[PDB]
């Protein structure tokens, strides 16, 4: 299906089917560890984890976030045998390349290799960072997780939206982000299925226009995650120093996410 | 880029340098768009990361093509597709004759169906202008320099292209400020010299008011209350199109009004505007589905 509206700017089945295309071109791969026999998935989500945490420092979008994220995995599927020692300078570097597209004003490049405690260097990132964008073929516009929430928000509040929502699903989008079998579903049904966990069917179909059928597998891997964040309960809109209040909702977020998963990865 | 030889210097800007260039094998011509990285503490820069991504997604008959991204120590060349020149420089060349009816109308049809291809993929060019828009030997025109252009965005083109609601504050950029600039470079072409030739964020804004009008509330709901809206704005009578641009009929004048609306909601899209009576013989009629 389609949910978009009647568009004036364009025809809604033209931007729709480009949007679609985007998410064919783009490629994930939940076995792209396996390209790395010396490492596990567990540090994958270290990583992810500790560039969340770097990114509420610095008051970087979601956005930012979740570009250095495909990034990384898009990138490391193009790579064979990465030691660990690596793994900072790869995701520093996807988030550099992320803050430079994404952030009107940006953290300087010392700012990059500050957070790393002198493990990568501003010298360094510059390396990795043309190494990343020449390996991903220049192809740097994917439609993150994120983006995906965004529509379906933007689509439930026109049929601007309400933030605490936003932050919640958000938030239960970012525990199953650490988990590399998040990457077996297209970024969309990721998104739609976080959205199913706080709503309902009906209002995920009107959104996204997926069936029940199409986001059910994912629903079914995402239901302890997302009972896990049920059990500890939702996180409050923060308020963020230097950042409109219009735009909060947008603002990475860190949490315990770590214990969370290990929770939700035991059933 | 050895395989590469430099054959003049197009010019030097913010994008960096444009070369025209031969392939020595190939023995076909390029467009190279020479970016310095020694010279950048923050490495490869963002216009630039952002264009070439844009583009290798952005494949239209009206788009220049980015053919290939080679980086040699310390540079970063991105090998186009060459044009012959741009539109300010055929404009100067053309303007004690002018430009005839018919080629402003296939420049303008092309314009559109490229801006068209643009927002149905989400893409704000933000800085279109007579210089962004490179034209061939072969009748053809193209959009150029994407280093502005962001995906929706939020308010941070040269004053003479920029839409009103640009100058009176609003917060978030739309599709309608890329039709405002196509509407004055389409007035541009008819009347060879600049819609409205301002020197100053508030002489750009006077110099509008003066031939569209000072807008108000009903033609323009939310204009008021607007952050550089002013109450003491000289109260200027809308001139008559047929003075303002005599050498359009009935229909271009529609169009091109329709292109200059100070409603960013009401002005016309790229798309709309492909399917006005004015390209009623460019255009050709197509079968809707209703199901
Ligand atoms: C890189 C894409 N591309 C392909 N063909 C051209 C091209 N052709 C051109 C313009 C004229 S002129 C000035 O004398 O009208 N001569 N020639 C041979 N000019 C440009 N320009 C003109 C510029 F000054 F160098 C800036 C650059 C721009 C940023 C607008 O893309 N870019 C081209």
């Amino acid at each position: 299906g389609s949910p978009l509206p009647v568009l004036s700017w364009a025809n809604r089945e033209e931007v729709w089917k480009i949007m679609l295309n985007k998410e064919k071109t783009y490629l994930r791969d939940q076995h792209f560890l396996e390209q790395h026999p010396l490492l596990q998935p567990k540090m994958r989500a270290i990583l992810l984890d500790w560039l969340m945490e770097v990114c509420e420092v610095y008051k970087l979008h979601r956005e930012t976030f979740y570009l250095a994220q495909d990034f990384f995995d898009r990138y490391m599927a193009t790579q064979e045998n990465v030691v660990k020692t690596l793994l900072q300078l790869i995701g520093i570097s996807s988030l550099f390349i992320a803050a430079k597209l994404e952030e009107i004003y940006p953290p300087k490049l010392h700012q990059f290799a500050y957070v790393t405690d002198g493990a990568c260097s501003g010298d360094e990132i510059l390396t990795m960072e043309l190494m990343i964008m020449k390996a991903l073929k220049w192809r740097l516009s994917p439609l993150t997780i994120v983006s995906w929430l965004n529509v379906y928000m933007q689509v439930a509040y026109l049929n601007q939206y309400p933030q605490q929502i936003f932050i919640q699903i958000a938030e239960l989008l970012d525990l199953c982000v650490l988990d590399v079998d998040c990457l077996e579903f297209p970024y969309g049904i990721l998104a739609a299925s976080a959205l199913y966990h706080f709503s309902s069917s009906e209002l995920m179909q009107k959104v996204s226009g997926y069936q029940w059928c199409d986001i059910e597998n994912c629903v079914k891997w995402m239901v302890p995650f997302a009972m896990v964040i049920r059990e500890t309960g939702s996180s409050k809109l923060k308020h963020f120093r230097g950042v409109a209040d219009e735009d909060a909702h947008n603002i990475q977020t860190h949490r315990d996410s770590l214990d969370l998963l290990d929770k939700a990865r035991a059933k | 880029m050895e395989n590469f030889q430099k054959v003049e210097k197009i010019g030097e800007g913010t994008y960096g340098v444009v070369y025209k260039a031969r392939n020595k094998l190939t023995g076909e011509v390029v467009a190279l768009k020479k970016i310095r990285l020694d010279t950048e503490t923050e490495g490869v820069p963002s216009t630039a990361i952002r264009e070439i991504s844009l583009l290798k997604e952005l494949n239209h008959p009206n788009i220049v093509k980015l053919l290939d991204v080679i980086h040699t120590e310390n540079k970063l060349y991105l090998v186009f597709e060459f044009l012959h020149q741009d539109l300010k420089k055929f404009m100067d060349a053309s303007a004690l004759t002018g430009i005839p009816l018919p080629l402003i109308k296939s420049y303008l049809f092309q314009l559109l169906q490229g801006l068209a291809f643009c927002h149905s993929h989400r893409v704000l060019h933000r800085d279109l202008k007579p210089q962004n828009l490179l034209i061939n030997t072969e009748g053809a025109i193209k959009l150029a320099d994407f280093g502005l252009a962001r995906a929706f965005v939020r308010t941070y083109v040269t004053l003479w292209y920029r839409a009103p609601e640009i100058l009176l504050g609003c917060k978030y950029y739309s599709t309608a400020v890329d039709i405002w600039s196509l509407g004055c470079i389409f007035a541009e072409m008819v009347t060879r010299r600049a819609l409205f030739p301002g020197d100053s964020e508030i002489d750009q804004l006077f110099r509008i008011f003066r031939t569209l009008g000072t807008p108000d509330e009903v033609v323009w709901p939310g204009v008021t209350s607007m952050p550089d809206y002013k109450p003491s704005f000289p109260k200027w009578a809308r001139q008559d199109f047929s003075k303002v641009v005599p050498p359009l009929d009935e229909d271009g004048r529609s169009l091109l009004s329709q292109m200059l609306h100070y409603d960013p909601n009401k002005r016309i899209s790229a798309k709309a505007a492909l399917a006005h009576p004015f390209f009623q013989d460019v255009t050709k009629p197509v079968p809707h589905l209703r199901l």
